[PDB]
């Protein structure tokens, strides 16, 4: 068997020329094609090159292939980068048995706009009160970048357990949403003044609570 | 055009068996080796196995080796993956693929998602979040619905019936430490509407076949 | 025998070996069924290049099976052709 | 003795 | 004898290796309607040559058609059973013989 | 063993036709592509015509298009050559050759000659040449036959139908300005045997249909 | 169409090295395989090399096959050369329509010994006599190099009139035969006292005798 490395990420400013490259551990990578392929955030794979450097009609002539074989690695080439090209890029070869992927390779376009969350913060619903249970719901959206820090408080006290917070991941609008869930029971919601949801952007945090009845 | 349509997935229990189907059509299936790749939700692409175009060689991962088996029906145009002894680590999307030759492919199908736990089916509970002054800012009220504790994935919401898009966002789902999803759907509307436009999230859990229409009205 | 009557097998970019594929409940009873030698091509230095593929030509046939009798359509490879992913 | 021929054949023979 | 007979109920669409061959064919009609089948597809090789790995025909190489002996159906309310030739496909053929 | 044997040269009157036949064995005489190569007495090889291994394709040289064709009979393993509107040109040395591909010969046949001439067919007029005191070299003494005056060529010269070979010398054949060939052979034997063995030259002149076997005794 | 030009003939020494080459006049000569064939005298030919280098079994490891694309010519090159390699050698070539041989080239190995000639006279037979016929052959074998002198005899008188000498030819051993005839009327061959043959070769002669009865 053989792996392939690709960078984990690479981040590169709009217009510029971007390589992607794809290392073949053991053997010769001049003796089997490498197909390159596109995923965007919850989409089936697309090619971009196949056979080394064949782009399909409908890619772009932004996007090309190469192979090094003193290298022993393949390369994906975007010249012109656009903000559209932001996804994962994994490459692909085989030898006479397997078929391998590479780890693939996030690419990110800098340069975008900065974007403040919106939070709303609801308390539990009636229906679930009546049930025995209790749920917070902080939710968090149109956000860039994707990086966001989620604190709860009961009153002013910090609250760790029962929360249960996503990972952060791009909307149809190309900015983040993110929630995050405080289970408590009814007793600990009615015996508290308040609780509140801190959601940290970028170094300024915006705050939202919700108190019984 | 090539069109790749896999179908089967679904939650299985560990040891247990499924077998995926990959109907194929818009070219001359017999003459194309297929391939079966698989993702793991926020992993890479995994390779899993290869069937030459006559069905005369198969190839396998060493992780599926001896518990998967590659088959393909050519007067049918379907290709088929036959997966027994399954275990959690097997839980991914699996996607139908068509190669030029063996280890190019050229086409992937849309994936058919396949949960190996030994958690069973649970329908959500949907809860109304109901607009009030806290969820109210310049002349916009934030209202939504919960969709609690179900599994497996995937969950789909809707607005009066799909009539209402403007405003809506449904966020991704939490995986809590039970092992069971949860998530919210928000609609921000005029402030104005309130006690005036009815409200209901459509919400349906096709693994449990749950469908719930829940009016989300302000509370008083 | 095919081997006797053509070595095309033997000569391609994409060889084959013949296989006796029997059946006494089947006329005729033996059937020479052509398998490709190597998964890729042997290229201009004599090499298997997996950069093409070896495949089985098949051709639909008209067999007879069994007092009572039916005509049975199979499918068998008369020999291998070399494919690549380019068409140029 | 009986054997099975196909429609297109049976045309061709009447 | 007593034979007491029972009625029961394009390679292009089937295949496409003739286009994707590095010795490609065309396939041709061979019509008859004293003959049964009365179509029978024949393989052509397009070029004398091999496509190569530039996509030239090379002629270091000869595409050459596999011919597969098949039993026919002919009128002679008598029949008589012909052994025919046909070409399937092409194959690539080169005057250097490997060990592998 | 790869075998080609080549037929039916001779005598032909310009504008004449004649048909040539190679017999083929020792390979799968199908799945190869064949040709005609031609050499001219005293000059160069000059390819005339190939076909491929089914037949479907024929090749020709420009000195012999719409007189000459190539055909074969794949169930024979016979490859032909049928040639119209013969001209002084085309006496030749005829050879059949089997290809690996196009224009890559790999094996010869013996040839065939062709005569294409106004003369008439002349038979051999075969003399003894005994021995005598006078061709005797002391334990070794050499006796033969003339062959006069004959057309077209050749003639074939064997002594003592093939079993006497050692020693054997046939001349190349003289070129008369009468357009008549001549030829000699001789065969050196052990002088003691020449009142106790019998020699006889067996010649075969194919063009007049001609075989002649003359015995060669010391003259007293 | 296309030619294949050859040298008319190459001489050389044995235990050198030999090269005869093949330039094509049009068309790329790396397209197309280049075969070289050696014929003997009086044989068939036989191949020495096909495909440009590919030297068939029962081919001696001395004969090799080459190719230059810059100067659109192949080459057989013949090491440690033999006494038994005299022959011509001819290259041969195609397109994909017409199949070319070259001239032919003519390969002399030099320093080989002189060898005088091995003649034998034969009078006329009694047969051909009462034919009214009268032939003298004049046999001549052995010899090299290849140049003779044939010359008749009517007693001491040098005779012209119905003399037909064969031009020399290659024997298997690299030697040369020839053979001389004249034609009589029984009535001259009777009123001589005798006829000769006499064979010159490199400044010595052989003389040869016959008397009538
Ligand atoms: C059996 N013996 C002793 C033979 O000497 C038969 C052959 C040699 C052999 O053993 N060869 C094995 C491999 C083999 C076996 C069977 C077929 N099939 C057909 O010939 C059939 C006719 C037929 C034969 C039998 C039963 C029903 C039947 F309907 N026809 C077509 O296929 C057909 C018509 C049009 N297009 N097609 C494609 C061909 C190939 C076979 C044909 C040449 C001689």
């Amino acid at each position: 068997n053989f792996m392939l490395t690709q960078p984990h990420s690479v981040s590169e400013s709009p217009g510029k020329t971007v390589t992607i490259s794809c290392t073949r551990s053991s053997g010769s990578l001049a003796n089997y094609y490498v197909q390159w392929y596109q995923q965007r955030p919850g989409s089936s794979p697309t090619i971009v090159i196949f056979a080394n450097n064949q782009r399909p009609s409908g890619v772009p002539d932004r996007f090309s292939g190469s192979i090094d074989s003193s290298s022993n690695s393949a390369s994906l080439t975007i010249s012109g980068l656009k903000t559209e090209d932001e996804a994962d890029y994994y490459c692909q070869t085989y030898d006479p048995y397997s078929v391998v992927f590479g780890g693939g390779t996030k690419l990110t376009v800098l340069g975008q706009p900065k974007a403040a969350p919106s939070v709303t913060l609801f308390p539990p619903s009636s229906e679930e009160l009546q049930a025995n249970k209790a749920t917070l719901v902080c939710l968090i959206s149109d956000f860039y970048p994707g990086a966001v820090t989620v604190a709860w408080k009961a009153d002013s006290s910090p609250v760790k357990a029962g929360v249960e917070t996503t990972t952060p991941s791009k909307q149809s609008n190309n900015k983040y949403a993110a929630s995050s869930y405080l289970s408590l029971t009814p007793e600990q919601w009615k015996s508290h003044r308040s609780y509140s949801c801190q959601v940290t952007h970028e170094g300024s945090t915006v705050e939202k609570t919700v108190a019984p009845t | 055009e090539v069109q790749l349509l896999e179908s089967g997935g679904g939650l299985v229990q560990p040891g247990g068996s499924l077998r995926l189907s990959c109907a194929a059509s818009g070219f001359t299936f017999s003459s194309y080796a297929m391939s079966w790749v698989r993702q793991a939700p926020g992993k890479g692409l995994e390779w899993v196995s290869a069937i030459s175009g006559s069905g005369g060689s198969t190839y396998y991962a060493d992780s599926v080796k001896g518990r998967f088996t590659i088959s393909r029906d050519n007067s049918k145009n379907t290709l088929y993956l036959q997966m027994n002894s399954l275990r959690a680590e097997d839980t991914a999307v699996y996607y139908c693929a068509r190669d030029l030759i063996h280890g190019v492919t050229r086409n992937w199908g849309q994936g058919t998602l396949v949960t190996v736990s030994s958690a069973s089916t649970k329908g959500p509970s949907v809860f109304p979040l109901a607009p009030s002054s806290k969820s109210t800012s310049g002349g916009t009220a934030a209202l939504g619905c919960l969709v609690k504790d179900y599994f497996p994935q995937p969950v789909t919401v809707s607005w009066n019936s799909g009539a209402l898009t403007s405003g809506v966002h449904t966020f991704p789902a939490v995986l809590q430490s039970s092992g069971l999803y949860s998530l919210s759907s928000v609609v921000t509307v005029p402030s104005s509407s309130l006690g005036t436009q009815t409200y209901i999230c459509n919400v349906n859990h096709k693994p449990s076949n749950t469908k719930v229409d829940k009016k989300v009205e302000p509370k008083s | 025998n095919p081997k006797r009557s053509s070595d095309y097998y033997n000569r391609s970019t994409s060889p084959w070996n013949l296989h006796r594929n029997e059946d006494p409940e089947r006329y005729p009873s033996v059937i020479w069924e052509a398998k490709c030698r190597h998964l890729g091509c042997i290229n201009a230095d004599g090499n298997v290049d997996y950069h093409m593929n070896s495949v089985p030509i098949q051709q639909e046939i008209l067999v007879l099976r069994r007092n009572s009798f039916r005509l049975e359509k199979i499918l068998v490879s008369v020999g291998c052709t070399c494919v690549t992913p380019i068409v140029h | 003795i009986h054997v099975t021929i196909p429609a297109d054949l049976w045309d061709w023979i009447n």
